[PDB]
């Protein structure tokens, strides 16, 4: 079984230093290139850092470029997260997230089940048209969400990635590039777009697939993700 | 001498099978070769804008 | 009463054609050496040896010495009435290749003692930067051969016909005598040592084997170390000579300053013969060129 | 005793009957058609990274991704467009002759002289390959892996049989006998019912896989069959023994159409591919090129040449876009 | 001539010679060909002598020219 | 290489081609050597230091810093022509005749004229002195040598029949080498290892161009 668990949140001074370790155990840890995402209380997901396979390349975003430091233990099979001074703006839950790349895999597959931490007191722009839509089972729903850029690069490929955060869980990838679908996700989800606009459709709702849906682009660090759409039922 | 006793069947399976004239058959080939023809990168040089390679 | 009195400088007609007739039959047969040589080694790319790539290197350095050579045979015919540019060019041209020769013989040598000593070990995987070692190779001999380009110049004189000569100053004579330090150095003696180190190695290791045909290799061997000494000794000799004469070591008379002088020349024609020997020596003493020469006659 | 001669009269039954149907030859029938004229390759990738012998290699579904195995025990999935190594995979016999790519791109099986076909699965949830399993029950060496979906696979070997696994289960469905040398090469049939199978006793025999039984049997080769390949079309085949020809048998008409020999060639032929459209039969020998036949003419279009070393294997993707082979100097070279 | 490794036209200097005798005079400057500065008289029965550049009266004039 | 999943692929492909070189380097320490030979002629108790690991046979025994693998082609039962070609690469062949017991002689001609293996040097070893020597006095050798005319003593006739062996190379570039083994040696790892020393010096010589 493949299992991403973190430790090390809880509550800091502002100023202080905190580690976080991600810890995995269930796949070959040195092949895969890893990274972290923080979701602030009730805003939304945020990337943070990432380390490629074998701590070759490293990026930052750069709300905490220079401030933040990420380490990689291939042995241990765990990986670290050091942060040398906290705001009160750092205050999110951290998940760790792993990420393989090469021609036809799947990059955001499996999500951590997240750890909380707490202070005390250019880019491409996605943006979501509509932050709540409720709706009855058996109907079909429409998701879409808009990008700056175009992210259809010149092989053909679009880096456009769905993901699905049920209540209380950890998100979980569906769509990755425009409609190929992810391991062991439903059929009826189903993904197009065009450039720019981009549409995610589910025939035939089901009462477990209400949550809060990210549409995240991955053609140019660093990764920015969407509003975020909330099904209601 | 229980060896030989099924290269006979096979001989027998084997020689009652439905030809055909080969003038047929080499026209048949003929006729894909020449349908199909519009459709290989080989035999016509591609354009180098279609050309992945 | 008789003993302050000038030396006079004597030279002969029949040597200055002999050593035209040398130099022009030195040239055609090195150009067409190393013509074939080249040849055989770039028309098929099957087994592209690392012994393929020095003798390659070696026949490029001793056919472009080959085309410096008719330039310098004008010069023994009437001096250097060409001017100081060709002066300039022609000479480091010349010490480039001569270095780079020198020094890839050194290299080659290196190659078949790391090759037949250290075979069984670990060590002969390291015989695999022969790009990295030619390049270091001619880049080196290019720096110790750029002084000849800096301060060479046609020199003029009453008695004396015009040749391509070094200007260092008034007293060039000394600075001359520091700059032939390096030919010595690292063009003869360095070689030399390596060369003598190497393929006694390789001979003691062949002496102590029980192959069918150590007899050929210990000949090619020998042949190869001799026939390199016979072709580069004498030149330092006589540079060493001339070297404890101007120092006065060794007395001085018009009739010694005679003698080396011709000497110097005869020992120069003498040395110039590697750019002749080497393929045959190297490469087309080996079944392999033979053969790949023969199917290319097809 | 008298079975003999039944057998004998049979055979002469059969001859007879062949050479009744044969009133003109392919030669003579489409000699009006234009010549493909001059067909010229050229490089346009150099796979680089094998560091010995390559023996095989297979195209996938999608004509992008690769496979090849060689005497390094590696093997190695490429990207044949950017020349990137999708994976690396080592086996346990460094001793492999046979490559094969699933239609699916889910698993690659790879076998050899070690007797049993490993199958390696390429989409884990752990981010390795790891070998799903590993048939065993041939007593020779084992050669021409085919996958006929992601749980059926063909193999065969040394051992004068051909066998239909079952990955799941593991064991040997069923087994082809009748041939009465080492079994070579074989090649699937497009409708991916019937297969064909050429063996060292120079004779190719069509078999269905369904029923295990050999409808039909080609012969006219002077020495051993070393590679097959089916027409499109699937209703021919042609084959390459060392014998230094190439002959096309036809299904229907039980007879060869047309042969491909040269008086300049000697040495035999390692491999045998066709094109999308079926006109340009590419063979490769062991004088280190392959030469472009005219399927329908029997003239040489072209040669490829390139290669340092005999080429070992031949591959024309799905959309007929690329060639690539591969030969004994640990290079893989794709050609347009 | 023809020479590829020229040197010093004067080996030793005599300090003897008489002004009357010598015929034609040539001075050598210093340069690439020697070191020092050589002096050459040709007296009149066709010898020919080397001079001290360093002696008074032929420093003086050797100055003068 | 212009997006990032490209460059993460690019990386991934350059990984694995550093571990492909890496792994070529470590595999070049090995001699790989081919056993052959009748069967029961002692050709799988040739070193006691065996440490082996139907099909192909290694054996990977180690001697002076340097790593032998001896592949074992018995058991095959099939078409040599077919797979021989499998191990063109090897150093060197090791030939095992057993003389306690025509065949091991058509072997030994099948492969030392066989067109992959003409530069491949043979060493042969003669196995079971003591075995021969006692079974000559009682059987002369004559039975399957009826041409030996020589004295019958255990010199003359294990001289004859090296002489025969060696009678069947008829080719340049090859050279045979030969040892007397018996069942209670252990020095046979030396030999072979101044056997594969000897040929790749003489390979290094070929290549070098000296001869």
């Amino acid at each position: 079984d493949v299992q991403l668990v973190e430790s090390g949140g809880g509550l800091v001074q502002p100023g202080g230093s905190r580690k976080l370790s991600c810890s995995a155990s269930g796949f070959a840890f040195s092949s895969f290139g890893m990274h972290w995402v923080r979701q602030a209380p009730e805003k939304g997901l945020e990337w943070v850092a990432y380390i490629s396979s074998g701590s070759g390349t490293i990026y930052y975003a750069d709300t905490v470029k220079g401030r933040f430091t990420i380490s990689r233990d291939d042995p241990k099979n765990t990986l670290f997260l050091q942060m040398t001074s906290l705001r009160s703006e750092d205050t999110a839950m951290y998940y760790c997230v792993r990420s393989i790349y090469y021609y036809g895999s799947s990059p955001f597959d499996f999500w951590g089940q997240g750890t909380t931490l707490t202070v005390s007191s250019s880019d491409i722009v996605m943006t979501q048209a509509t932050s709540s839509v409720p709706v009855t089972p058996g109907e079909s729903v429409s998701i879409s969400c808009r990008s700056s850029k175009s992210l259809l690069h010149s092989n053909g490929n679009t880096y456009l990635y769905w993901f699905l955060q049920r209540p209380g869980q950890s998100p979980q990838l569906l769509i990755y590039r425009m409609s190929n679908l992810a391991s062991g996700v439903p059929d009826r989800f189903s993904g197009s777009g065009s450039g720019t606009a981009f549409t995610l459709t589910i025939s035939r709702l089901e009462a477990e697939d209400v949550g809060v849906y990210y549409c995240m682009q991955h053609l140019e660090y660093p990764l920015t993700f969407g509003a975020g759409t909330k099904l209601e039922l | 001498i229980a060896q030989a006793r099924k290269l006979v069947e096979q001989l027998k399976m084997e020689a009652n099978i439905d030809r055909i004239k080969v003038s047929k058959a080499a026209a048949d080939l003929m006729a894909y070769c020449e349908a199909h023809a519009k459709e290989d990168p080989l035999l016509t040089p591609v354009p180098a804008s279609e050309n992945p390679f | 009463l008789l003993d302050a009195a000038p030396c006079e400088p004597e030279s002969l007609e029949i040597n200055k054609y002999f050593v035209v007739i040398i130099y022009a039959l030195v040239f055609l047969l090195s150009l067409l050496g190393n013509s074939l040589v080249m040849l055989v080694i770039l028309y098929s790319r099957v087994g592209r040896s690392v012994t393929d790539v020095y003798l390659l290197n070696l026949a490029l350095a001793d056919l472009l010495f080959a085309l410096t050579l008719p330039i310098w045979a004008a010069s023994k015919v009437n001096g250097w009435i060409f001017g100081t540019f060709l002066c300039k060019v022609v000479s480091l041209l010349k010490e480039v290749n001569f270095y780079s020769g020198i020094l890839l013989l050194a290299c080659i040598s290196v190659d078949r003692y790391l090759a037949i000593v250290h075979a069984t070990r670990t060590l002969t995987q390291k015989r695999y930067l022969v790009k990295f070692i030619c390049l270091s190779i001619w880049g080196l001999s290019l720096l110790l051969a750029l002084p000849v380009l800096l301060f060479r110049r046609t020199v003029y004189s009453s008695n004396v016909s015009p040749a391509c000569y070094e200007d260092m100053g008034n007293n060039t004579a000394n600075w001359r005598m520091l700059l032939r330090i390096l030919p010595q150095s690292f063009g003869f003696i360095v070689p030399l040592l390596i060369m003598l180190f190497c393929y006694g190695f390789t001979l003691r290791t062949l002496f102590k084997a029980h192959m069918g045909q150590k007899h050929r290799a210990m000949r090619v061997i020998f042949a190869v170390v001799l026939i390199f000494l016979l072709c580069w000794l004498p030149y330092n000799l006589v540079l060493l000579a001339d070297t404890l004469m101007r120092t006065q070591v060794i007395q001085e008379t018009c009739e010694r300053r005679n003698h080396i002088d011709r000497a110097l020349d005869a020992t120069e024609i003498l040395g110039i013969l590697h750019s002749c020997l080497n393929p045959l020596i190297y490469a087309f003493i080996g079944q392999k060129f033979r053969h790949g020469l023969l199917k290319i006659l097809a | 005793d008298q079975l003999r001669q039944e057998a004998e009269q049979l055979k002469n039954q059969i001859r007879d009957a062949r050479k009744a149907c044969a009133d003109a030859t392919l030669s003579q029938i489409t000699n009006n058609i234009d010549p493909v004229g001059r067909i010229q390759m050229r490089t346009r990738r150099t796979l680089r990274g094998h560091l010995a012998k390559i023996y095989a290699m297979h195209w996938g579904t999608d004509s992008r991704l690769l496979v090849s195995a060689s005497q390094d025990g590696k093997l190695i999935i490429w990207d044949s467009y950017t020349t990137n190594k999708v994976h690396a995979i080592p086996l346990r016999s460094s001793w492999v002759m046979t490559c094969a790519y699933a239609p699916s791109g889910n698993y690659v099986a790879c076998g050899g002289l070690d007797n049993i076909c490993s199958i390696y699965n390429l989409k884990t949830r752990e981010g390795n390959v790891r070998v799903s399993r590993e048939l065993a029950g041939h007593t020779g060496y084992l050669s021409c892996c085919r996958f006929l979906d992601d749980n059926q696979i063909v193999t065969s070997s040394g051992d004068t049989t051909c066998a239909l696994w079952d990955i799941e289960t593991g064991q040997q469905t069923t087994t082809f006998t009748g041939h009465t040398g080492d079994v070579m090469s074989l090649s699937l049939a497009p409708d991916t019912r019937l297969f064909v199978s050429g063996a060292c006793d120079a004779s190719a025999k069509l078999w269905d896989v369904r029923e295990g039984m050999c409808r039909q049997t080609f012969t006219g080769h002077e020495s051993d069959i070393n590679a097959i390949c089916f027409f499109p079309n699937g209703n021919a085949f042609a084959t390459g023994s060392d014998d230094a020809t190439c002959r096309l048998f036809d299904l229907r008409a039980d007879q060869e159409l047309m042969t491909y020999s040269h008086d300049n060639i000697i040495c035999g032929i390692t491999s045998v591919s066709f094109s999308k459209s079926g006109r340009l039969l590419l063979a490769g020998y062991d004088d280190f090129n392959c030469n472009v036949w005219d399927a329908l003419k029997a003239d040489r279009a072209g040669v490829l040449a390139g290669h340092d070393n005999r080429v070992s294997c031949l591959g024309v993707t799905d959309d007929g876009m690329a060639v690539a082979t591969g030969s004994w100097d640990s290079f893989l070279k794709i050609w347009n | 001539a023809v020479l590829t490794e020229l040197r010093c036209t004067c080996l030793r200097v005599t300090l003897r010679v008489n002004p009357k005798t010598i015929g034609k005079l040539q001075v050598f400057p210093a340069g690439p060909q020697c070191s020092k500065v050589e002096v050459v008289a040709s007296l009149k029965n066709g010898k020919q002598v080397c001079l001290d550049p360093e002696a008074p009266f032929l420093k003086k004039v050797i100055q003068k020219i | 290489t212009l997006s990032a999943e490209e460059r993460a692929a690019l990386e991934r492909s350059k990984a694995i081609e550093k571990n492909l070189k890496e792994d070529g380097i470590s595999a070049a320490k090995d001699v790989k050597l081919l056993l052959l030979g009748a069967d029961n002629s002692g050709k799988s108790t040739i070193v006691k230091q065996m440490k082996i690991i139907t099909g192909i046979v290694e054996t990977h025994f180690t001697f002076k810093n340097l790593h032998f693998r001896l592949f074992d082609v018995g058991g095959q039962r099939s078409e040599r022509k077919k797979w021989i070609h499998c191990f063109e690469d090897v150093t060197a062949i090791i030939f095992c005749v057993d003389l306690s017991d025509h065949e091991s002689l058509m072997l030994f001609d099948s492969i030392c004229n066989n067109k992959f293996f003409i530069d491949t040097s043979i060493i042969l070893f003669l196995n079971k002195k003591d075995l021969f020597g006692e079974k000559i006095k009682k059987s002369p050798l004559t039975i399957c040598f009826p041409e030996y005319t020589g004295p019958n003593t255990y010199e003359d006739a294990a001289a004859y029949i090296q002489a025969q062996f060696e009678s069947k190379n008829r080719s340049p570039n090859k050279e045979i080498y030969c040892h007397m083994t018996c069942a209670t040696d252990t020095n046979n790892a030396q030999v072979i290892f101044d056997a594969v020393t000897d040929i790749i010096i003489a390979n290094n010589l070929r290549g070098c161009g000296l001869y």
